[PDB]
């Protein structure tokens, strides 16, 4: 699955328009096709992210969700259909992804992600996208990504706005603080309109593609630092504010620069006591926020 | 004909969208009574239509004459592999019906041309330019100016895409005696693709269309009043999304440039314009890359708490004045060092009293180029302050920048000084 060294005749035609982009090419396309991307959440954030990773040809796409399609969510979950109401979101979404592009392998997880199964779900994947829109789950996914060394693309709905940030990319082992390292979600922190959540989801796919094509999740050359222009060690917190009574303004998008890994972070900092065994056993406890 | 109430089925489908502040039943009925035209059923048109269909726009028109091809599915995610060979408009409506069967979908199984542009556009309320074609983009803007239509235009290229709201609220051709929104010529005088880039701009197009309909941003202001500058209509924003495969989201990935209003000498909307609907039909404007540099970027009107502090720490803002418009007792709890307090309450009264000497509202100045920075509690009233100061010619014809701090003193606390004593 990750061993492709050639493109078939159908793949050349299907991906011809995007391979010609500078910085993509054949090497860029094979990196997508040999990649494994996990999408946690098949709703407003997960549907647009999945659609554009499917069209682009990511070779393996996992989707985690245990909920069902509902009529009142179609205005924002546009990958679903009215006739698929009552069906599992993961199955309804993959039905549309297969329509877009049947060449990738789609791996459904037909159940909720929890502290007891997070590590099992996340471990096999190269890049993690948090599309849960659940604050408690966000901390769980960040923690597990730190412990299993995974880059995390996390987005959320908050008030009348959306958010996006790339975390732990390139991943750095827990507790290492004698070098520049990317932050985790804890390092940074402590009714929704369709276009808002849709824009963050599309942005999430754009970032996952960036990481895989340019190998932004790979370490730098020995003794070399990660270029600050890559916006990885100190990532940007993107905040898009959407107000129904005001057309797009000069600061509807805010790009807040984040700090690097904190030395005293509960999860990734020095002397961290967070462990995979603890998470499984309820330590820490992810209280509903 | 106008629908005035909701059924049980519509309340279910739209319940979680109507609770959004500013939407409600009134906002929903405005969408369901609206008619939106989407020209182009491809990379930009698919996401735009998906989210307008889901939101419940009552009537959605789609113009396209091309067919679905395998090589474009990577960015045209509303189409299906099984529907390769079908007309794009027929393929797209099939998907839109699946999302939401309640709207009325109107296909135009042909391409827009100078000969049919006016006929196609006239019946529709809001126009979305989802063509990635320069020639068609100029043609649509021209027709929208002549027919008095608001236009949401987008474009995409290898590394970037753009979005801008034009001629909203619409103002007749040739009117130059008042503030008026620009057209595409006012903004850009004539000289591969990644899915996420075009998808981003397409979703943003639907977002703007929804805002225009729900808040009736395309309706004129009250007689004698100008459109609120805070609505970003008469001087719209040019959004630019730069997608660099070798760099994650950065400070300039999303760049929003403020545009000037209508140009007095615009070929299409300016005074003494020779452009007419019959001239377009006759080929008199000959609509010969996809994205070009703008030609009416306006001077900046706002600054972030972060940027203002960044310049203050490096001593960049020389000779400037900092006006704190919070009320007296609020200013007494603390302020930015060097801020002069000019309460907003008294400011509005003194400004009301200059309907007679010159500019006593303000305090001791220096030069003609000395910037003025306004800051209030949370950036709600500071734009109005800046707007009236310019109304009284205190920008000296544009040589003196007058800005406000985005988010007021709350943003100052959140972005710069977390221990600031904010009330
Ligand atoms: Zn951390
Ligand atoms: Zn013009």
């Amino acid at each position: 699955g990750s061993t492709q060294k050639s493109l078939s005749k159908e793949e050349i035609e299907r991906y011809s328009r995007q391979m010609i982009v500078p910085g993509m090419g054949k090497e860029g396309q094979l990196r997508l096709m040999n990649a494994k991307v996990l999408i946690i959440g098949a709703g407003g954030l997960g549907c647009p992210a999945a659609q554009y990773l499917a069209g682009a040809g990511v070779g393996t796409i996992g989707i985690v969700d245990g909920d069902s399609v509902e009529t009142s969510n179609l205005h924002r979950q546009v990958a679903h259909a009215t006739k698929r109401v009552g069906m599992l979101k993961v199955d309804s979404l993959i039905t549309h992804l297969i329509e877009i592009n049947p060449l990738p392998v789609y791996v459904p997880y037909r159940f909720d992600l929890t502290p007891q199964n997070a590590a099992q779900i996340i471990k096999p994947w190269d890049v993690i996208l948090d599309c849960t829109d659940n604050p408690a789950t966000r901390y769980l996914i960040s923690d597990v990504c730190v412990l299993l060394g995974k880059p995390l693309v996390s987005a959320a709905s908050v008030q009348k706005s959306g958010q996006l940030i790339v975390l732990n990319c390139p991943p750095t082992p827990q507790g290492v603080v004698n070098k520049k390292a990317a932050p985790c979600y804890r390092c940074c922190f402590k009714g929704i309109m369709g276009p808002v959540v849709g824009m963050m989801g599309v942005a999430q796919a754009g970032e996952a593609i960036k990481i895989l094509v340019s190998q932004l999740h790979m370490p730098p050359k020995e003794g070399e630092e990660v270029s600050p222009e890559k916006n990885l060690v100190q990532p940007t917190l993107l905040i898009y504010t959407y107000d129904l009574n005001s057309a797009i303004g000069p600061y509807s998008f805010r790009a807040l620069k984040m700090g690097g890994r904190k030395k005293d972070c509960f999860a990734c900092g020095e002397n961290s006591t967070l462990t995979l065994d603890g998470i499984k056993s309820g330590n820490p406890n992810y209280v509903q926020f | 004909s106008t629908q005035k109430s909701l059924s049980k089925e519509e309340i279910e489908r739209y319940s979680r969208q109507m609770i959004v502040p500013g939407m409600g039943k009134e906002g929903q009925l405005r969408l369901m009574n609206a008619k939106v035209l989407i020209i182009g059923a491809g990379g930009l048109g698919c996401p735009a239509a998906q989210y307008l269909a889901g939101a419940g726009v009552g009537t959605i028109g789609i113009v396209d004459g091309d067919s679905v091809e395998t090589s474009n599915l990577h960015r045209q995610v509303a189409h299906a592999t099984k529907r390769v060979g079908m007309l794009k408009v027929d393929s797209l409506i099939t998907h839109l019906i699946e999302i939401n069967p309640l709207p009325v979908y109107v296909p135009y199984r042909f391409d827009l041309t100078p000969q049919n542009a006016a006929q196609i556009i006239k019946p529709w309320d809001v126009i979305l330019d989802c063509t990635d074609n320069p020639a068609t983009r100029y043609l649509i803007s021209d027709v929208c100016v002549l027919l008095g239509k608001p236009l949401v235009s987008a474009a995409s290229v290898q590394k970037s895409g753009q979005l801008i709201v034009l001629n909203c609220p619409p103002t007749p051709q040739g009117v130059v005696n008042k503030k008026a929104a620009p057209c595409y010529r006012c903004c850009f005088k004539k000289p591969g693709i990644m899915g996420p880039v075009v998808g981003m701009m397409g979703v943003a197009q639907a977002g703007e269309a929804i805002k225009i309909l729900v808040s009736q941003l395309h309706m004129p202001p009250k007689e004698g009043e100008e459109v609120s500058p805070e609505k970003n209509l008469v001087q719209p924003t040019l959004l630019i999304y730069t997608y660099d495969l070798n760099s994650a989201i950065g400070p300039y990935s999303f760049r929003a440039l403020k545009m000037g209003g209508r140009k007095k000498d615009c070929f299409a909307c300016g005074e003494n314009s020779t452009l007419t609907l019959d001239g377009i039909k006759s080929g008199n404007p000959n609509y010969v890359g996809n994205m070009t540099q703008s030609t009416n970027l306006a001077p900046e009107d706002r600054i972030t708490a972060t940027a203002y502090n960044e310049k203050r720490r490096n001593g960049e803002l020389g000779e400037h004045i900092l006006l704190d418009t919070r009320e007296k007792e609020h200013f007494s709890f603390g302020s930015i060092p060097g801020a002069v307090n000019v309460p907003f309450s008294k400011f509005l009264v003194k400004a009301s009293s200059i309907k007679r000497p010159a500019e006593l509202l303000p305090m001791q100045p220096a030069s003609d180029e000395a910037p003025i920075v306004v800051v209030c509690r949370r950036g709600q009233d500071s734009q109005e302050v800046v707007e009236k100061l310019k109304e009284l010619g205190l920008d000296n014809g544009g040589k003196r920048k007058i800005m406000d701090i985005v988010g007021g003193m709350k943003a100052w606390r959140d972005e710069v000084d977390p221990d600031f004593p904010f009330i």
